[PDB]
């Protein structure tokens, strides 16, 4: 599952960002549709980015 | 461009409604007529105050029956009392016919919407008033120029809907190629409601008031003896009636017109009343003496 | 666009959510005022997991576990 895009409530128990990866959660899972704020690992390897869409508008 | 012209809700007195029964019981079958004094507030609350009565003419309802003599007069008397308020629109009855608006009506409800182009045009039925209901119905005009542009929608803005749709034919194409029919509720004031509700000096004292004894007698021997014969048809019943088929069963032992429970229904009845007459005798030879 | 639910409360503490109780006793009365309508969009609120890079404040792609059958709730159909 792809990092913003739907998520009924009920995928949402199941959501398990990859350990191994770069991006692990600062603290244990909210669990719970929302922002959650992750830890990156490398800053100096690239991070593709979506850059918000409203800034651009205006 | 202007209001919502949502058609309004006659909020009809509860004298005006006393008054209306009243004037059109006397005049049945001939047709009764009259004005209906009130006064308009918000968009759509017309509270129809009170009317009164133009004696009958020869004519029947007709813009000829609208004396203007007779009018001007009695707004006079009304004013000095001070119970004078802007005519609203006016009320007639047909007892002859349905409630809706016939041709004539129609002319004499256009004189109304120069007044106030929010007048009602009232119909009474006092034959049907030997009823519980109250056959009452009010309307106000479409103009044809709304419905030949199709414009109609306007008038029918933003409303639960809820729409008299009984009597149709000649009678609903008028209606729907003149008029527009709606809603009529009562607003009453509680004190208005007490006085009327109040009955006699002698209601709150009819329990030591009882039957003549004569009377207890004949109908204690009247329900021993009925149930005797119910008795007959409901042994015969299930004597069998256990078989199938539910409706056939009903018509094999005469369990249509369903005895045991016609019986049960007579049985207390009575047995509710024979409480109540011991109760009051005890009560009226002790409390007296 | 298929992406709003209604929620009843707050699903963090489990208390309600003030918006949402405003939204659904506005949309009750329509039948009075038919404008009123409108007022059950403070009752919807976006479900969907936003990741947040709390080295940029921007959406990094990545790609997160869920263990389920995939298949099954599938994306609705176009009607």
């Amino acid at each position: 599952v792809d990092n913003m895009t739907r998520i009924l409530p009920q995928q949402s128990r199941y959501i398990s960002f990859i350990k191994d990866d770069r991006f692990v959660p600062v603290r244990k899972f909210k669990g719970n549709n929302g922002v959650v704020v992750l830890r990156d690992r490398e800053p100096k390897e690239p991070v593709a980015l979506i850059e918000t869409v409203r800034q651009m508008k205006d | 461009t202007g209001r919502d012209d949502t058609k309004e809700t006659v909020y009809i007195s509860s004298i005006a409604l006393l008054k209306m029964l009243k004037h059109g019981r006397a005049g049945v079958p001939m047709e009764v007529m009259g004005l209906m004094l009130g006064e308009f507030v918000d968009d759509y609350t017309v509270n129809v105050v009170d009317v009164f009565a133009m004696p009958q003419s020869g004519t029947g309802v007709s813009v000829e029956a609208v004396d203007d003599v007779f009018q001007a007069k009695m707004m006079d008397m009304l004013k000095q009392t001070g119970r004078d308020q802007m005519v609203v629109g006016w009320y007639h009855s047909h007892p002859g016919f349905g409630c809706w608006l016939s041709s004539v009506d129609v002319n004499t409800q256009k004189s109304f919407e120069q007044l106030n182009s929010r007048a009602v045009a009232v119909v009474v039925d006092p034959i049907q008033s030997v009823k519980g209901k109250v056959v009452i119905d009010a309307f106000r005009l479409i103009d044809t120029g709304a419905l030949i542009n199709n414009l109609e929608p306007r008038q029918t803005t933003s409303n639960t809907g809820l729409l008299n749709k009984a009597n149709i034919q000649a009678l609903i194409h008028g209606l729907n190629r003149h008029y527009y029919s709606l809603n009529i509720d009562y607003h009453k004031t509680a004190k208005e409601t007490k006085m009327l509700m109040n009955l006699h000096k002698e209601q709150w004292q009819s329990g030591l008031k009882m039957y003549d004894y004569e009377e207890k007698e004949e109908s204690n021997l009247a329900a021993t003896k009925s149930m005797v014969k119910i008795a007959e048809q409901y042994s015969k019943r299930i004597e069998e009636e256990k078989e199938l088929t539910e409706e056939e069963l009903k018509t094999r032992y005469v369990g249509r017109q369903d005895p045991k429970k016609h019986l049960s229904e007579t049985a207390d009845e009575t047995l509710e009343n024979n409480i109540v007459s011991v109760l009051t005798a005890g009560v009226n030879s002790v409390a007296i003496k | 666009g298929r992406n709003v639910t209604i929620q009843l409360e707050n699903a963090d503490t489990g208390t309600l959510d003030t918006k949402s109780v405003v939204g659904l006793v506005m949309f009750s009365q329509f039948w009075y005022w038919f404008p009123l309508a409108h007022f059950l969009s403070l009752s919807f609120t976006p479900t969907t997991v936003i990741g947040i890079r709390g080295s940029d404040q921007a959406i990094p792609k990545f790609q997160m576990n869920c263990y389920a059958k995939e298949d099954a709730f599938s994306y609705p159909r176009m009607y």
